[PDB]
């Protein structure tokens, strides 16, 4: 327990899991939103999916 | 034969809708209903500024109409309906028996189902598109705050 | 720093960011 | 003209399929149209065989030529 | 199961006028 | 176009069978055909890799280089239905192997003989009298040592074995069984192997001796940590000469050609080149290389 | 208090039977409509 | 399908910096979306060593794309498929010609990092694209690359031995269908050497393991000088001297592999471009 | 810009029965 002609400063990150807050106001953005398209794409005996 | 009397319990699910959530306050949302129709992906902003009347210093001034460009960002989700083939052969072939109208009304249950998870997929999408463009474009508060 | 002077000088020629304390480089 | 419009008409892509989630009664005839059309690309007929003309544009591929 | 080799006739609901989910 | 195999049982498949190929959805599978209905007695991998005979790993590379490849999607009752790989479509392929290996990197990955065991993924029918045999999917880093373990264990049976036996890796050891006695081919594979370096000994170099006499005497790489600073008397006696740049160039041309055809003889096995890996979803969008 | 006291039921629930409905089909129109019925549920909630 | 792919630039690009990314529009660059990791140019970085073999083995990994369009904010760029071909160009400053080679290998740029880059001053990152050749002409630069390092080294170790104006004079030019190139000559490619280094000093030892597995025939092949090696060495040296050996050649094998492998069809002289698709 | 060369006939209000400004 000698202390060194030295001092050291010791760096650490920390990982934190937080839970934010997500504001927007009032018609912040605006949305085109399109009919979609549907497209058979297994053509199977067993059950289709589209 | 009445053999036994089985209790099976079908799980409860909420279905959701872009309009029966609450951040479609956040959103003007429009059906533009063809998309290939916009090509630019720039719109342009047309900022027109109000001036006020000094008339103390007599430098009258007309309203500063500045323009700026901003992006359309355009969102591709894509989710799957798995109709098995047979209610869909049921589907097709209209009976007018009163025996296969039972079998006619289960098809149409079961393909109603799935075509309800895959409604509620594409409105399960939407809701996380527009929570990432939400959150793509939102600073946080330390710098807003001081910023704004 | 140029992501600092960027997003100050571009607020004020208005009128992308990986961790909020990333921008002030100084630990606590 | 009316030879070359019979043949480009006969000789293009189907158009795609349309399910309008917004409004009611269009989403039941959209799906009235789905299983029409699963239901006659599907079974032993003229028409699972006329589908497979149209091509769809993964499976074909025009080649490179030297 | 219970259901192993049987076929169902109909089912019975919780008392649901217009819900199909539960017992 | 339909990709999809109905590979049918004959009886029917009991109840602990289902539940243990429900555990075993979007593995790679190797058909015998491919066909849209199939049976079970030629399904996977135990055609060739059976119980009576000794493991020979070569052989069932090759098996699993002509043969088509098919991944298992659905398992029900009389019947197992699987989707075929072709160049073209981007596939979705589960980590469900029990030697786990992390796709961290997002590695090109290898399809490989059961090199770890049978037993752990023999998956038993007791309906009809097969076993079926998931093939090991795993990155090439991992394949190729593992294929050099296989073809060194055979030429050191003669003459610390324990670290040829087992694999190495970044989290943990596995142990992979080695047979006493290879098999014919691949003892045909490490005959080629002999003859190539029989023939390539004299189409070596002579500057790199050079190199590596002065670096020894000099300066201490990493990479140099093998040698335990001794040099033998066969790199003198080949540093008798004189060097040129003349035969050397067509030396190395040789050389290049050769190092091809030894890249051709080591790649073995189908390999699978991934794009965006999920690790929370733990199957990966994968195509055929 | 947001309240002193809450409605509920006055009796047990009875099991309603379903799934047994053998009255005969209408006309085309029945089946057509019951189709409607059911996938246009999909997109109107109340 | 639908394979635009867009990166996103954090900084909006200026004037010079469109026109060097337009001279350049035609070529492939690999992919990791970041514009941070984009291609090559975090192993070509000031961070790492230039070393040739992680830089290879992240070439090999990772997936190519050939971009189309520039814009002072959008990089559009489509990734590979094996399915479908690309029109790809040759706009690299070391310029080797395509002239009916129906192969083009896609290997770290060994002539310089400023011939093949653009370096972004406003940017975070500094570009660089690999280098699409014809594959005698990627074997040739790697023979004279390789014996130059050796024959380099060797003359930094014991320069009595050879010549430098010996090797440069034959090891800084490539001839491949009548055009005559020069390598630009000068650290680099010093682990792929003493990989090849090692592998041939190891492999007399790992022929005679080899013929003793399995006899006068394979005995016969080597000279006299290439076959005395006493019979005396312990066995967990000579069992991971094997294995080293063999990890050495197995990835110097696929490392002489040159990569991603391009093939091409109908190169156009007139507008420098062919049809391109991968094999 | 877009309208470089064009002329406009009318223009698509967004939703807007009396208001004229927005999209």
């Amino acid at each position: 327990k000698i202390h060194p002609g030295v001092a050291m400063t010791v760096v650490r990150t920390d990982e934190i899991l937080s839970e934010n807050i997500l504001f927007s106001s009032r018609a912040s953005t605006s949305m085109f939103i399109g009919t979609p398209n549907v497209s058979r794409r297994e053509a199977r005996v067993d059950a289709v999916t589209f | 034969k009445f053999e036994v009397l089985l209790g099976v319990y079908t799980n409860a699910i909420q279905y959701v809708r872009f309009l029966e959530t609450a951040l479609a306050v956040s959103c003007v949302n429009t059906e533009f209903k063809d998309l290939s129709r916009m090509t630019d992906g720039k719109i342009q902003f047309r900022i027109s500024v109000p001036t006020i009347a000094h008339g103390d210093g007599r430098r009258p001034s007309k309203q500063r109409t500045f323009i700026v460009v901003k992006n359309c960002h355009k969102h591709h989700i894509s989710t799957e309906m798995e109709l098995s083939m047979l209610d869909l052969e049921i589907l097709h072939s209209i009976p007018e028996t009163p025996v296969e109208y039972a079998e006619y009304v289960g098809a149409v249950k079961t393909v109603a189902s799935a075509l309800q998870f895959g409604v509620d997929a594409l409105e399960r999408g939407l809701i996380n598109t527009v929570l990432s463009v939400k959150l793509r474009h939102a600073p946080p508060m330390f710098i807003l705050q001081t910023l704004a | 720093n140029r992501g600092l002077y960027n997003m100050v000088n571009e607020y004020s020629q208005r009128l992308f960011l990986e961790q909020p304390c990333s921008f002030l480089q100084e630990a606590f | 003209r009316r030879r070359l419009q019979r043949r480009i008409a006969g000789l293009l892509p189907p158009p795609a399929r349309r399910l309008n989630i917004s409004r009611g009664s269009e989403f039941t005839r959209d799906v009235r149209g789905l299983v029409e059309e699963h239901a006659q690309a599907s079974s032993l007929s003229a028409a699972a065989v006329w589908r497979a003309g149209l091509l769809a544009p993964s499976g074909w591929r025009p080649p490179v030529f030297g | 199961s219970a259901a192993e080799g049987l076929f169902h006739s109909f089912d019975l609901l919780v008392g649901k006028d217009a819900r199909e989910a539960g017992i | 176009m339909d990709l999809k195999v109905v590979v049918s049982l004959s009886s029917r498949l009991y109840t602990d069978e289902i539940a243990k190929m429900q555990q075993r959805i979007g593995c790679i599978l190797p058909l015998a055909s491919t066909h849209g209905t199939q049976n079970v007695q030629g399904l996977g991998l135990g055609q060739v890799y059976s119980l009576e005979t000794v493991p020979d790993y070569v052989s069932m590379y090759n098996y699993l280089s002509d043969c088509t490849l098919a991944v298992l999607d659905e398992v029900s009752v009389d019947s197992l239905i699987l989707t075929k790989i072709v160049p073209g479509q981007t596939y979705a392929i589960k980590n469900k192997y029990q030697p786990f290996f992390q796709w961290h990197g997002t590695g090109s990955l290898s399809v490989m003989p059961p090199v770890f065991g049978r037993e752990h993924a023999t998956v038993k029918l007791e309906s009809n009298d097969v076993d079926i045999v998931f093939p090991m999917v795993l990155p090439t880093p991992i394949a190729e040592e593992v294929l050099q373990k296989i073809l060194l264990f055979n030429v050191y049976s003669r003459v610390v074995h324990m670290h040829l036996g087992s694999v190495s890796y970044l989290g943990h050891h596995y142990e992979l069984a080695l047979p006493e006695v290879p098999g014919p081919l691949g003892l045909a594979l490490l005959d080629n192997l002999s003859l190539y370096f029989c023939i390539m000994v004299t189409l070596l170099p002579r500057a790199s001796m050079r190199l590596v006499r002065g670096l020894i005497r000099h300066e201490h790489h990493d990479l140099l940590n093998l040698f335990q600073e001794m040099v033998p008397d066969e790199i003198a006696r080949i540093d008798l000469d004189d060097l040129s740049v003349a035969d050397d160039l067509s030396r190395m041309r040789v050389m290049m050609t050769y190092l091809q055809s030894l890249a051709s003889l080591f790649n073995l096995g189908p390999r699978l080149a991934t794009a965006a890996y999920s690790q929370e979803t733990l199957t990966a969008t994968c195509w055929l290389r | 208090e947001a309240d002193n006291q809450i409605m509920g039921p006055s009796s047990y629930a009875s099991f309603v039977v379903r799934g047994e409905n053998l009255v005969t089909a209408v006309s085309y129109g029945r089946v057509m409509r019951t189709f409607e019925h059911f996938m246009a549920r999909i997109v109107d909630s109340p």
